[PDB]
RNA sequence: AGAGCACUGAUAGGGCUAGGGGGCCCACCAGCCUACCAAACCCUGUCAAACUCCGAAGGGUCCCAGGUGGAGCCUGGGAGUGAGGGCGCGAGCGAUAACGUCCGCGUCCGAGCGCGGGAACAACCGAGACCGCCAGCUAAGGCCCCCAAGUCUGGGCUAAGUGGUAAAGGAUGUGGCGCCGCGAAGACAGCCAGGAGGUUGGCUUAGAAGCAGCCAUCCUUUAAAGAGUGCGUAAUAGCUCACUGGUCGAGUGGCGCCGCGCCGAAAAUGAUCGGGGCCUAAGCCCAGCGCCGAAGCUGCGGGUCUGGGGGAUGACCCCA
RNA sequence: UCGCCUCCUAAAAGGUAACGGAGGCGCCCAAAGGUCCCCUCAGGCGGGACGGAAAUCCGCCGGAGAGCGCAAGGGUAGAA
RNA sequence: CAUCGAUCAACGGAUAAAAGUUACCCCGGGGAUAACAGGCUGAUCUCCCCCGAGCGUCCACAGCGGCGGGGAGGUUUGGC
RNA sequence: UCCCCCGUGCCCAUAGCGGCGUGGAACCACCCGUUCCCAUUCCGAACACGGAAGUGAAACGCGCCAGCGCCGAUGGUACUGGGCGGGCGACCGCCUGGGAGAGUAGGUCGGUGCGGGGG
């Protein structure tokens, strides 16, 4: 069902496991080995509005702001069951851009 | 049957698990020492029981020849004996309950098992029953 | 005395040295191999890996260990460090 | 703790290879040879390994 | 039914196994005591006591415990027992076996047949207070081809089962004769 | 190994049930019973080198520690060996034969045909022989004589020479145990008396009166007799079976187990555990002290090798 | 029969012999190669115009008993 | 440097190029290896028995002993 | 520090199957529409976008049962190192270490770390 959870676990660490629900989008940056989460970016758990696609694009810009003061740079995406298309792109495409 | 061809032997090691207890039956037969009981003393022991009492009883054979015999015919040494020239045998170790029957008293059944007990190369001891069921 | 000739059942194949090479708690270097095997009986874990023939070889210098993921198989890892 | 004293009254003939090499570790070469050592359990094993050849006394 | 019993402790089993004694053990939900008992005393009693009769143990602790056997580790080879498991009853429910005394002579026996008491005992669900003795069966209107299951049973008061009513209990089978050897060795 | 049936296949019984066998609906083409053959599935109880839901003792490898052993490692000079064999064990083949063979572990002969027991007997048992001594301790095994050492002590066992070689099987050999029946109201064995009518039970035949076969699983007078335990009969009649009474007078019978024996058991030069010969123990089971014993160990002496030690030293002197 | 492959004999490290027991290879794939993505079987029950014990469909049950080119074994749907 | 010509299948491959007979025979050795026997076994053979289904006018045993089972001898055919 | 929900990670069936009650404030799912990105070897079934008419029925998480399933001792046994004994034979027995399998009582409708939201 999931695979790519394992696919990344081969390479490095720093799981960025994104959860997308019908009105909600939560994006962490979670590290294994130690098995502990870090930057817990969200929107329906933050306070951002509700237009979905163009809303993921900003939570994506949050981790950047939030993490680059924590010793972070290393991308390590974690697409869920989803397909790198809409909200997951916008969520992503702001990341390194942030 | 169906199985597949022929099989090695098996040194009757510990006179044990080849063993049971009088289940569905009144009296039964036991093994004092091991052997390879064949598909020809069984029937010979079977019919010997029936013939003691015409119209009566039910004999419960509890061993089955699932083993191949192997003999060569007067030749030398090559390959493995196709054999089976006597057929099949049943691995028998002591303690095993060979036969057991039901349907009569004992004076009409202390002998039917005494008889067939003579159709075996191994010493036997008739089992009364002893409700030691496990 | 002159009899028959032959069957079909003497062919065999020659040995493949199927085994675990280094064991748990053995210092291993870099590149060494740990499991020669048929299939994925022990699976590659931390700092291990396999090509082609299911051959568990240490990526980096350290100590070898076994943990049993019951369900998920059997896993040979590498403790680099020291 | 008391030591371990062991005497030998049997010969390593007709008994295996490792069984002998232990007697070398314990230092048994001859007959009625007395090697007295320190009851350490690593050592006790080879005495437990040839228990039938050697006679054991506690000192 | 009364029955003296004793204790075994740090000794070794095969010891008085020889001298005529017999090892055993008892267990409930909060006790486990390795113990031993006489064989000829166990062999005198158990033959009709079996895995059913009231079993009492009057240990030298003055104690007197109503218990039961539940496993007989006979000596496979050499027709003699070797060890017994003892269940400490109390009051809580318990599963056990009850004899199935069949009554009368059936109909299929007349024109050729023999009774095959398949299960003479049934695993039940009951209480130690209620210790039934047997479950009669008017097996008689049964002929050569009529069987009886756990469905066909009248149960005593306070007793219920744990097997399946889709099981079996007894049956009358055709006999065996000599006119039918033709159907055998020559075919 | 073991054990188990959850996979692979095998199997006895029962059960319910897809299919078919007998029999009606006798045909729309389906249906119900079934001492019939039968799979799916379940319980009962199982089989397996190429089945394992499990799983050892042991086995291999790294770390730590003991371990100085003719340990281990490296370099180089030189060889020989590469037909092996026996025994214990785990398998395959073979006939769960072969003093037959092919493997694995280990042991020993080969190289220990050098010693002691095994009468003899390369590898079964003990035990590594550097030499000498008319010295002592011992292992195997042995203690009446050849033949060195108890006709040793206590407790049982067997009357066959078991010992001093073999079975399935039979038994009234003998001893020990446990499980019970009977019996002073009188029991086991003997002796005397009685032992029958219904009834020649039903089927069965030339016949079946109890004695051919099958079947059920009656009523009585009497203190007591059973549709009869054998002979006898062709069927019969006759005896005797248990059962009642008296006699009678100090006990009896049945089941199984083990410890040791009996028969079974017939071969070719002359026969025998090696021989004599043996509470006839000099045999078997157990317990105890004692004794003989091999080149093994110890004692003294001698040789030689390795290593250390004494000498400002060749040599000699010490110890392992 | 002579080379190579799979299981047992192989006595739970490797390896092990016998004119022991059972089976295969001397090919092949431009996709059967790699990367990214989607999907997850056989079988059974019960309904379904053909056919019909077994055709494509559908609901349920279905953890691997299917498949992975070919012999067998290991592996494997948390994919190969 | 890359690559080609293999049932060199007797598949570590003597040559690029190779089948038989000999009782007219010879030589060097081998019981490391076959016939005759000596030895082990004793599957078969001969003899013997155990149970007892039945035959034998009635009745297992005067004499016969289905299906089976266990033995002695080492005279046959064989195995080593 | 604790309880619920969501993402997730570990221990790997004392988590599973089946049944029963609950949960909808936020949570998440079902659900509305396919105009645009995307897409089905037909199909907005799924992937996807836009979103508030409806709901917790489904699916899902949480509590109870023990029928199946699983976990499962102690005890004893088979077996086996190693030493030894008996039978010619198939095999058996003794001692010291190791100690099963299955079967019994019993247990089980999971445990836990991180973050985030709501209590
Ligand atoms: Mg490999
Ligand atoms: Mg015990
Ligand atoms: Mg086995
Ligand atoms: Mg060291
Ligand atoms: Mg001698
Ligand atoms: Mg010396
Ligand atoms: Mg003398
Ligand atoms: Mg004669
Ligand atoms: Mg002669
Ligand atoms: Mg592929
Ligand atoms: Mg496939
Ligand atoms: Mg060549
Ligand atoms: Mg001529
Ligand atoms: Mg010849
Ligand atoms: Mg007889
Ligand atoms: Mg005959
Ligand atoms: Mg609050």
């Amino acid at each position: 069902k999931f695979r790519v959870r394992n696919r990344i676990k081969r390479t490095g660490r720093l799981r960025l496991s994104v959860f997308r629900s019908l009105k909600h989008i939560y994006a962490q940056i979670i590290d294994d080995e130690k098995g502990v989460t870090l930057v817990s970016a969200s929107s329906l758990a933050l306070k951002l509005k509700g237009n979905k696609t163009e809303v993921a694009r900003q939570v994506g810009r949050a981790l950047a702001e939030k993490a680059l003061a924590l010793g972070i740079k290393q991308v390590a995406f974690d697409r869920g069951p989803y397909k790198y298309h809409g909200r997951v792109k916008a969520l992503a495409e702001g990341a390194r851009e942030g | 049957r169906m199985k597949y061809r022929k099989q090695q032997r098996g040194r009757l090691k510990g006179a044990t698990k080849g063993g049971d207890y009088v289940a569905f039956g009144d009296f039964g037969l036991v093994a004092l020492e091991p052997a390879w009981i064949t598909a020809q003393q069984i029937e010979a022991a079977r019919v010997a029981m029936v013939r003691h009492f015409r119209r009566g009883g039910k004999i419960f054979i509890r061993i089955f020849p699932d083993k191949p015999y192997t003999k060569k015919p007067l030749e030398v040494r090559m390959g493995k004996g196709k054999g089976n020239v006597e057929g099949y045998v049943a691995v028998v170790k002591p303690g095993r309950v060979m036969f057991e029957v039901a349907g009569v008293t004992e004076e009409q059944a202390m002998e039917a098992l005494r008889i067939a007990g003579h159709k075996l190369p191994i010493k036997t001891k008739i089992v009364r029953r002893d409700a030691y069921d496990e | 005395k002159k009899g028959l000739g032959s069957t079909r059942n003497g062919r065999d194949s020659q040995a493949k040295r199927l085994g675990v090479k280094r064991y748990e708690g053995q210092v291993v270097r870099a590149g060494n191999i740990l499991v020669r095997q048929r299939g994925t009986r022990f699976k590659p874990g931390k700092n291990v890996g396999m090509g082609r023939d299911f051959t568990l070889f240490a990526l980096v210098d350290g100590v070898v260990e076994f943990q049993d993921r019951g369900r998920l198989g059997r896993y040979v890892h590498v403790r680099p460090l020291a | 703790m008391p030591r371990l004293k062991v005497k030998l009254v049997k010969s390593p003939i007709g008994y295996p290879k490792d069984q002998k090499a232990a007697l070398k570790a314990l230092g048994l070469r001859r007959l009625q040879q007395e090697r007295v050592l320190e009851d350490t359990p690593a050592i006790r094993g080879n005495v437990e390994k040839v228990a039938h050849l050697v006679r054991v006394e506690v000192v | 039914y009364r029955l003296k019993a004793y204790y075994r402790e740090g000794e070794k089993p095969s010891a008085l196994r020889r001298a005529g004694k017999l090892p055993g053990v008892m267990y409930n939900r909060h006790l486990n005591r390795k113990v031993y008992v006489d064989l000829v005393e166990f062999d005198k009693v158990f033959r009709q006591a079996s895995i059913h009769h009231v079993i009492v143990l009057e240990l030298p602790d003055g104690q007197s415990l109503p218990t039961l056997v539940r496993q007989v580790n006979l000596d496979k080879r050499r027709r003699r027992p070797e060890h017994v498991d003892f269940f400490v009853l109390s009051d809580e429910p318990v599963e056990m076996y009850v004899p199935l005394r069949f009554v009368g002579t059936p109909a299929g026996v007349r024109a050729g047949g023999v009774l095959q008491e398949i299960h003479r005992d049934i695993l039940v669900k009951v209480s130690p207070r209620n210790i039934p003795e047997f479950i009669e069966v008017d097996v008689s209107g049964l002929e050569i081809g009529d069987s009886l299951h756990a469905s066909d049973l009248k149960l005593p008061p306070g007793v219920e089962l744990a097997v399946s009513p889709e099981e079996t209990i007894a049956a009358v089978v055709p006999p065996e004769d000599v006119e039918k050897l033709a159907e055998e060795a020559a075919a």
